[PDB]
């Protein structure tokens, strides 16, 4: 009953896909015994936590629970916890250990400047008796002094090959059949995120399988994760381009109401479709991009959605007159 | 292994390369002996802590172990600590030369609570005959008004390219590493005035690829190449710029913050175009940066930034 | 309130959302009801169906003994979720009386409803994960929320997700007619659809509006039909007559006349920013304006909305919008 | 010794004729401490010609480093009293104040006795002056300290002087009427100039009177700060020249503004000798004062980089637009401390672009920024307005802003206006009116203080005789409505 | 004067007969009183309407009120002493002193008041200065305590109000009093104070000059009655506040001279006006609505001035140094008028 996000977790190093460039380096590092503080940063759903826990396991064997300190985000860590708990764990010597202790902080980019300064000073004071590992989604939100203390590793999202290999593996260990276009829709909607793939697969498994042998189509995978449809997107685009105001407005409202989509997804899909058009004038593209970015930035602040939708329609129509 | 930012740390006040007049004033203070309370402010990584450390060392000679009390963010700095330990250290008896004094070095004073900073005024005012305070903070605006009124403010400016280049030349001369002028220029570009970050990047490049070349520097920093960024910001047609941003920079998984920062730092050094167009492109890039930082890092924002840059470069 | 005297107590009275009630009706006859994750807009029928399931499965006697209700308003800190919720999850189920076994199938588990899951601390949900999974034999949960992004992923795997779609304007008229008949409230002809349009999506707002308007019109002692004007005057929207006055003033006029009229409007007229929305609806729905006009009207209305959405002054922005829309 | 000490200590005042500025407040404090004995003999009921014969405690407040503690200590030591000083560096909790200081309220000094008590010098040498300094600094580690100190402001038998920085703070509310609060203000520039000239002639060095005025402008009136900054010239040894010290470390923002406003840098020839990166680095020499200086003196220059068809006013308008944008960027920066990366954008939008737009020659002289003084004044006045609204909310039923926009013009016609024409017999009516609103004399001054425009009341207040003001002051101290 | 003749009962209210009838109709149910949200321009008498509905529902002893001060603590050691005007039956909360504890003090203080005890009234003054998190907390409070708390929220231009609050209370508006109805109230006052009115044109003049602001009208009547020895004649120098005259002089200086040398004096006047407890939006309003009334300008100039003002208002709402945006707006006005 454990989730596929947790059941298909790589238990060692060789079971993480699409990150060979960092896997070989960390293997060499743990083989030479010169393991420094490591800053694993990158987009979510890539494998940072799995990689670091697998490395800690491979290093410590059964001493994992006694030689590894897993710490998380804010958790009411104003200044107190970083000052007492981490400092003691870095200062308290183990009873029967030959080596160094490891403390891994997940998503530590949410720490305040004072907390980050306390953490970097703690790392500086006890850099010889323990090693630190910091996980992050955005490397810019961290103090530039903490970056210059450890070695950085960016986790570029998984390419198509790793994701399709993992889909194959999850199809081996589970009685499901997947349509040829289903995996295409999955890789297009995933954006290199394995977590979302493993989340959406179990959902369709739970809802669709009456005899546990059906075929998953594009319709259900588009409906469950709440994503737009290319045909619907192109129809909305054509209705805005060619038809008049009443018809285009009515079609846009009907699409955004009968399916439950948001204006952000509509805007990004519309500009993605417009990226490849062979328009004559460049001022057209300039005005289109400028106005669409303005509409998106205004939507980001929660305005009256009908007005921004009418503005989207007006901008799309007024840009195509050259 | 040993970090080069720790092995080649200046231990004398003369080895510090940077602001010359402030260093001259500190040398004169260390030579005379009458040192007043001082708050050192400035950007991170320009030698603020090292400066006061060498100052205290040159002042106290063999008495650094007994007449120096350092408090960083690791130690506990509350009401009880400031009321008990600092007070008992100020009243501590110590026989020093007629010019020297005891020193209390408080690092990152901007992190100390207002209540804790409040209980230090009379402590530093009554015992001014045998105790001098040296605060080191990044932002002098978070220090309360009485403290800022009691001590002299020493501002440290960002490091110029010449001083960082000279320091790197000394390091590579003492370390016997192979380099080229392009690699040094790349390190100066990626360092933006951070001596510690420059030394760290140099050590990383040397330990990774041996030869310090622009390609290796831009491969180890994991930032967009300034050459392709300049190519994107100077194309004649907007379509080629959008294609370059799409296939070469967005597909490789680069962060939008990194792309915007690299475009900013490249537009600053683009000596080919004029001054007004540079300022306006920088303004547009900064508006896009503010838009990205506010929670929307959509590719549409970068596309609109490129469109505005192109329209401004053609008008 | 009529929202309470007429709240859906059974699974058939809820007619707006039917795609979710049928599967739970199919599933209730089996003791393996999984944990639920209901997500949807406010005023769609979440708590109604929840209480309906609870009532039809357990009965009035056990409503308080083995069914718990916790909301964002009450305390829900880490301490609470580790002491009260955890013990209630591990308490042995009570013994139902013979009267309950004679009318209701008593399941071997409890029901704990934590609605409004959007504003829960990540610590609280991370603890509630293990608070919920190890006691799945005698406890089941149903979390209610509006945005699925606020709840962490492990709390959505074991719990099956259910989107309560926004109710349509075609199937919601029957319920409004029903509530109009069960109270002997005399209404006018073209008011129900106006109530639905004003409170689009949230049927609860329409119900409270109808109740409040009927109760306010009853004080007059006239017994007349409740017109659309007395309904739209309590929703804060700008009336249609003054809106036509604004449109006629802006169709052709000088700066001074527009300024004086907007000054009088901000002085004594309705002080809501919905005039922008009504102008948007009027100008876009109208069929006597050209395309080049609609472009600029939509753009100017969007700009005025973006300006007013920053806590600015309503008078200056309204005057600027009126002048700009008059210059076209 | 003689040289190992600081300059703020070796040049500290010794009498009451060396304290520069605030002569009125020092004289009032001295006359109160002197007549304290007769006031105690009169059971603190007979106002001794000034209304200061009923107050047990005195409360000193004002900007930092102006002479509060120095004047208090010197006034206490001149009259032969014995000082018992307590500061923020001591734990002033409720129990410790009940045990430590409370017992010493009505005792006599053993030090004052065993020091000298045989010669007929003064009969109060066996008494206490309890100086509670830094009262506003009682942090969370001092529970109940404010209430216990307010209770000590009454039920006492010895002079109790309280020192603080911000009196109108809500924390200092219990000291509303129980203590005589006099206000120390920023000293005038002339006294500071005279003191600095004396210090210089004693230190054997000559300074240009322009540099002294510019130091006074940059310090915003802080005398301890000018002494600390003047103790820095002694470092410059190795003449008749001290331009480097002033232009580099002390008066740096002025040189930064002078270099950034030079039109010759933005010329085509000078553009490559001093590139844009040089200007952005010039900004980072002092990033806390450069935008303020730029906004202060960007429209006082004769331009030479104007476009062919662009006047002065349009360039100034564009520069002000960019200044507003840079201010928005600065607010975003200082609203979240982990945004250190937005500094170059703020540098370009606040300092570089306006300077490049209106660069040229300097018409007059570079003046220090005036936003700091106006900001401090506006903060003090907001505190005063809140303190006023806290006393009249019971009968006005208006917002804290509406009290100033509307009610104060009429309060002028009711409170101060009768004093002009009616003479000195309308004091009863004004007292009745202010009593109906729970107002006091300090509240009267605070009300009569704002009145900007044609209704400036300072000249009218100083125009009335001293006798009517003294009579009203000593007459209000008898009747009390609340 | 203004507060002495304020109606302290629903029967004494001589304005908005429809609203007073609605209030007397609502005050016949002392046990089931729905939540209420009053909105309307300033100086219309909505707080008076609340304190009169409370006097009609409860005893006449609701006006004798006392102010208490209570300390609250945030995550850190910041102790804030918030002031609350409490009555034996109601209390008032003005969230204008705190900026970040809007969600910390309310959700707790209401949580406190519904436990000692037949409900209690909480008047939330200036219900527009509440951030959306505080609005959600207030919605939660309205949801949980419905038998002990009846919220009567006073505000103006209730655009920044969420729907969960709008859909759970009676929305009542207070239109500004007409001049024919303000003249009556001024006549009652001048009759009760034996003022010598030569004709009735003075009341209409004051009503037209106050722009519907009832309290400002009464206050300026008081101010002009203390200067003409309580004898208001036809030669009436209509009194303006100390800042409106300065703003009008600034507008006249803008119109007459358009140069940088005058911009220096404009910035000096802005410095004099800002440090003396005057907000930024009020200055921007009273400057824009005074620059558009000049008869020496055409349609294009006014249409550009209003646009510049609308832009700089949004810029003011997004900054912390008001003088910068004010000087920018003045510079843009100078550049456009030239
Ligand atoms: N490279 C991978 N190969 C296989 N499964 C993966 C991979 N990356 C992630 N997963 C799956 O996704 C789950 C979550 O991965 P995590 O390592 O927690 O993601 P992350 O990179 O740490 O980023 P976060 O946790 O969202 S901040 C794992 O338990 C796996 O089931
Ligand atoms: N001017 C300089 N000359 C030579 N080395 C320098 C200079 N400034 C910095 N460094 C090097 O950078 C290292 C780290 O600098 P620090 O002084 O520790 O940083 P910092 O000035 O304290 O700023 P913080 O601590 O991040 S706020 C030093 O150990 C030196 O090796
Ligand atoms: N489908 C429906 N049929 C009839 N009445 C309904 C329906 N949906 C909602 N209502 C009414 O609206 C009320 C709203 O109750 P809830 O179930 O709490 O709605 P909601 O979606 O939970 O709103 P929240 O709590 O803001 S998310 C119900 O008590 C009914 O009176
Ligand atoms: N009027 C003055 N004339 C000469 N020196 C002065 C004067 N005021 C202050 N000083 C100098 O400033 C030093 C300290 O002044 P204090 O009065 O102790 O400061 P303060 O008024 O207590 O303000 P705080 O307590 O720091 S907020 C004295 O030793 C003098 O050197
Ligand atoms: N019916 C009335 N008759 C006479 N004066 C009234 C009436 N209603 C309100 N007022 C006046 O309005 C003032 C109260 O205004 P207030 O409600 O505080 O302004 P706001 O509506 O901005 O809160 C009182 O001083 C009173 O004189
Ligand atoms: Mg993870
Ligand atoms: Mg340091
Ligand atoms: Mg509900
Ligand atoms: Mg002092």
């Amino acid at each position: 009953n454990l989730p596929w996000v947790e059941k298909y977790r790589p238990e060692t190093l060789d079971e993480v896909y699409g990150q060979n460039e960092v896997i070989t380096t960390v293997r060499k590092f743990v083989d030479e015994g010169k393991l420094p503080h490591l800053l694993f940063y990158g987009p979510p759903g890539t494998g940072k936590t799995s990689t670091i826990v697998a490395l800690a396991r491979e290093i410590y064997g059964k001493n994992y629970s006694n030689m590894v300190l897993e710490l998380n985000a804010s958790d009411d860590r104003g200044i107190d916890v970083v000052r007492n708990q981490i400092k003691d764990f870095a200062s308290t010597r183990q009873i029967f250990s030959k080596g160094f202790k490891l403390i891994i902080l997940d998503e530590a980019d949410a720490m305040t400047n004072a907390a980050q300064n306390a953490l970097r000073r703690v790392i500086e004071r006890y850099t010889k008796n323990t090693r630190f590992c910091v996980l992050a989604n955005y490397a810019h939100k961290l103090t530039p002094a903490l970056l210059s203390r450890c070695t950085r590793f960016r986790f570029q999202p998984l390419p198509q090959e790793a994701i399709e290999r993992r889909i194959a593996n999850v199809l081996v260990h589970e009685k499901l059949k997947l349509s040829p276009n289903a995996e295409k829709a999955l890789i297009e909607l995933s954006n290199g995120d394995m977590r979302r793939v493993l989340n959406v697969l179990q959902s369709c498994k739970a809802t669709l399988d009456n005899p546990d042998e059906d075929e998953i189509s594009d319709d259900v995978i588009y409906e469950c994760c709440g994503a737009p449809r290319p045909s619907d997107l192109k129809a909305v685009l054509k209705s805005i381009l060619e038809d008049d105001w009443g018809t285009a407005h009515y079609t846009l409202n009907k699409v955004r109401s009968a399916k439950g989509l948001a204006l952000i997804d509509l805007i990004e899909g519309i500009v993605k479709i417009l990226e490849d058009y062979e328009l004559q004038n460049e001022e057209t593209r300039v005005h289109l991009l400028t106005k669409l970015a303005d509409i998106e930035y205004s939507i980001s602040k929660g305005g009256n959605d009908q007005i921004q939708g009418s503005a989207v329609i007006g901008a799309i129509k007024a840009s195509f007159e050259n | 292994q040993l970090p080069w930012v720790e092995k080649y740390r200046p231990q004398v006040l003369s080895d510090i390369v940077g602001n010359k007049e402030t260093i001259d004033r500190l040398q004169q203070i260390a030579k005379d002996g009458n040192m007043p309370h001082m708050i050192i402010s400035g950007m991170p990584g320009i030698g603020k802590t090292t400066s006061v450390h060498c100052l205290a060392h040159e002042l106290l000679g063999r008495s650094y172990a007994d007449g120096v009390l350092e408090l960083n963010a690791s130690d506990d700095r509350g009401i009880d600590v400031v009321r008990n330990q600092i007070k008992h250290f100020a009243q501590k008896k110590l026989h020093l030369p007629p010019g020297k004094h005891k020193i209390v070095i408080l690092d990152e004073a901007d992190s100390m609570t207002a209540g804790a900073q409040q209980a230090l005024r009379r402590t530093m005012e009554l015992y001014s005959n045998s105790t001098r305070f040296a605060f080191a903070c990044n932002q002098s605006n978070k220090i309360i008004e009485p403290l800022q009124s009691r001590c002299a403010i020493l501002r440290y400016s960002k490091l110029s390219d010449e001083d960082v280049l000279k320091r790197l030349l000394q390091i590579i001369k003492l370390e016997d590493v192979k380099y080229t002028n392009d690699g040094l220029e790349a390190i100066i570009f990626t360092a933006e005035g951070d001596m510690r970050q420059a030394i760290n990047n140099l050590q990383s490049t040397v330990a990774g690829h041996g030869l310090v070349n622009a390609d290796n520097v831009f491969k180890i920093v994991d930032s967009p190449h300034p050459l392709i960024v300049k190519k994107m910001l100077l194309a004649s047609n907007l379509e080629d710029s959008i294609q370059i941003l799409r296939t070469d920079l967005w597909k490789k998984g680069y962060s939008s913050i990194d792309i915007v920062t690299t475009s900013f730092r490249v537009t600053k050094n683009l000596a080919q175009v004029k001054e007004s167009v540079r300022l306006e492109m920088i303004k547009e890039i900064g508006l896009t940066h503010m838009r990205i930082l506010e929670g929307v890092g959509t590719y549409l924002q970068l596309a609109s930034m490129l469109a505005k840059i192109h329209k401004l470069n053609n008008k | 309130p009529w929202v309470e005297k007429y709240r859906p107590k059974n699974l058939d009275e809820v007619t707006a959302q039917d795609h979710a009630v049928t599967v739970l009706k199919k599933t209730l006859k089996s003791a393996n009801l999984p944990h639920m994750l209901f997500y949807g807009p406010p005023g769609t029928g979440k708590t109604s169906t929840i209480l309906a399931l609870t009532k039809e499965l357990y009965g009035p006697d056990l409503m308080k003994s083995r069914i718990l209700e916790l909301n964002a308003s009450d305390e829900r800190g880490i301490s609470i979720v580790r002491e009260k919720v955890k013990n209630f999850a591990r308490l042995t189920v009570s013994k139902p009386s013979k009267h309950d076994l004679e009318n209701y199938p008593c399941p071997p588990y409890k029901i704990i409803i934590l609605d409004e899951a959007d504003s829960m601390t990540a610590d609280a949900q991370s603890a509630l994960r293990r608070t919920m999974e190890t006691y799945s034999g005698v406890t089941r949960f149903c979390l209610i929320c509006n945005y699925v992004t606020r709840i962490i992923d492990p709390l959505a795997s074991r719990c099956s997700k259910f989107r309560f779609k926004a109710l349509d304007a075609s199937n919601a008229i029957d319920r409004l007619r029903f509530i109009s008949e069960q109270e002997n409230v005399k209404c006018d002809d073209g008011v129900l659809e106006r109530i639905l349009d004003i409170s689009a999506g949230d049927l609860r707002r329409g119900i409270t509006l109808l109740q409040s308007a009927s109760k306010g019109a009853q004080y007059l002692g006239d017994g007349k039909n409740i017109t659309s004007t007395q309904v739209e005057e309590l929703a804060g929207v700008v009336p249609h007559d003054i809106l036509i006055e604004i449109v006629e003033k802006v169709k052709s006029g000088d700066f001074d006349e527009i300024k004086k009229y907007v000054n009088t409007f901000m002085k004594s007229g309705w002080s809501a920013a919905s005039v922008v929305n009504q102008l948007h609806e009027y100008y876009i729905t109208n069929d006597n304006f050209d395309t080049n006009f609609k472009n600029q009207i939509s753009w100017l209305l969007f700009t005025t909305d973006s300006r007013l959405n920053n806590g600015t002054n309503e008078h200056i922005q309204l005057l600027n919008l009126l002048v700009k829309i008059s210059q076209l | 010794r003689e040289e190992d000490k600081l300059w703020t200590v070796k040049y500290a005042p010794t009498n009451l004729q060396q304290v520069c500025g605030n002569k009125g407040s020092v004289m009032k404090l001295k006359n109160w401490l002197a007549n304290w004995e007769n006031s105690k003999k009169n059971s603190f009921k007979h106002a001794g010609k000034d209304g200061s014969g009923v107050f047990r405690a005195a409360m000193l407040y004002g900007p930092p480093g102006i002479g509060k503690t120095t004047a208090a200590h010197l006034v206490a030591q001149e009259l032969g009293y014995d000082i018992l000083e307590q500061n923020a560096s001591d734990v002033r909790s409720k129990t410790l104040l009940n045990a430590g200081v409370k017992n010493a309220l009505d005792n006599m000094s053993v030090v004052g006795y065993f020091k000298h008590n045989e010669e007929a010098q003064n009969l109060n040498g066996k008494h206490f002056v309890i100086i509670m300094d830094e009262v506003d600094g009682m942090s969370g580690g001092d529970r109940g300290g404010v209430g216990q100190l307010a209770q000590f402001c009454r039920k006492t038998s010895t002079p109790l002087i309280l020192i603080c920085n911000e009196r109108n703070l809500p924390k200092m509310r219990p000291f509303d009427r129980v203590c005589l609060d006099i206000q120390f203000r920023r000293p005038d520039a002339n006294s500071i100039k005279s003191r600095l000239m004396t210090i210089a002639i004693r230190e054997k060095f000559k300074l240009d009177p322009n540099v002294i005025d510019r130091l006074i402008q940059t310090t915003r009136g802080d005398i301890r700060q000018v002494i600390n900054l003047l103790s820095t010239i002694s470092t410059t040894t190795k003449n008749e020249i001290s331009k480097a010290w002033e232009k580099n470390i002390a008066l740096k923002p002025f040189d930064i503004a002078h270099k950034m406003l030079d039109g010759q840098i933005y010329s085509d020839i000078g553009s490559r000798n001093f590139t844009l990166n040089d200007k952005i680095a010039l900004y980072f020499d002092d990033f806390d004062f450069t935008p303020l200086m730029i906004q202060e003196n960007y429209l006082s220059t004769r331009p030479s980089v104007l476009k062919p068809g662009q006047s002065h006013l349009e360039a100034v308008a564009e520069a002000a637009n960019c200044i507003s944008l840079g201010d928005i960027v600065e607010k975003k920066i200082r609203s979240s401390e982990q945004l250190w990366s937005l500094l170059p954008l703020h540098a370009v939008l606040s300092s570089v672009y306006p300077a490049s737009k209106v660069a040229g020659h300097m018409a007059g002289r570079i003046n220090f920024t005036a936003w700091l003084g106006q900001n401090s004044k506006s903060a003090k006045y907001y505190r005063l307005l809140q303190e006023i609204h806290y006393h009249t909310r019971l009968g006005t039923s208006t917002d804290k802003i509406g009290l100033r926009l509307d009610y104060l013009p009429t309060f002028r016609k009711r409170l101060l206006d009768p004093f002009l024409k009616q003479g000195a017999d309308a004091i009863s009516s004004v007292i009745e009116v202010m009593d109906d609103y729970y107002l006091t004399k300090e509240d009267w001054d605070s009300i009569m203080e704002f009145f900007v425009g044609p209704d400036v009341t300072t000249a009218i207040i100083k125009k009335i005789p001293a006798t009517v003001k003294s009579g009203f002051t000593r007459k209000y101290n008898s009747m009390t409505h609340p | 004067w203004v507060d002495k003749y304020r109606p302290k009962s629903l029967n004494a209210l001589s304005h908005n007969e429809e609203l007073t009838n609605f209030l007397k109709s609502l005050s016949d149910q002392p046990r089931d009183l729905p939540h209420l949200l009053l909105y309307g321009p300033n100086g219309t008498g909505k707080k008076t309407r609340c304190m009169a509905l409370l006097e009609s529902i409860f005893g006449p002893g609701v006006y004798r009120l006392k102010i208490d001060v209570r300390q609250f603590v945030t995550a850190s050691n910041r102790k804030l002493e918030l002031n609350v005007v409490s009555s034996p039956y109601h209390l008032e909360i003005t969230p204008s002193d705190m900026g970040n504890n809007d969600r910390i003090v309310i959700q707790e203080l209401l949580k406190e008041v519904a436990q000692m005890e037949r409900y209690k009234c909480v008047i939330i003054n200036e219900a527009n200065s509440l951030t959306k998190d505080a609005q959600a907390a207030l919605r939660r409070t309205m949801e949980k305590y419905s038998k002990n708390i009846r919220l009567i929220m006073v505000c103006d231009s209730m655009s920044p109000i969420i729907a969960p609050i709008k859909s759970r209370c009676l929305l009542i508006r207070c239109p500004a009093p007409s001049d024919s109805e303000i003249s009556t109230i001024l006549s009652d006052v001048v009759t009760n104070e034996r003022i010598q009115l030569e004709t009735k044109d003075i009341l209409k003049r004051i009503a037209q000059a106050s722009n519907g602001n009832l309290r400002v009208s009464l206050l300026m009547l008081e101010s002009m009655a203390l200067n003409n020895e309580l004898a208001l004649k036809s030669s009436s120098p209509i009194i303006k506040p100390d800042w409106i005259i300065v703003i009008h002089k600034l507008t006249r200086k803008i119109v007459k001279e358009r140069s940088v040398n005058s911009l220096i004096e404009c910035r000096a006047v802005l410095y004099d006006l800002l440090a003396h407890c005057i907000p930024a939006n009020i200055i921007l309003k009273e400057l824009t609505f005074s620059l558009l009334d000049v008869e020496t300008l055409n349609t294009t100039n006014k249409s550009s001035i209003i646009e510049y003002s609308s832009v700089f208002d949004e810029r003011l709402s997004l900054g912390n140094k008001a003088i910068f945006h004010l000087e920018g707006f003045i510079a843009k006005v100078m550049c456009c008028l030239d």
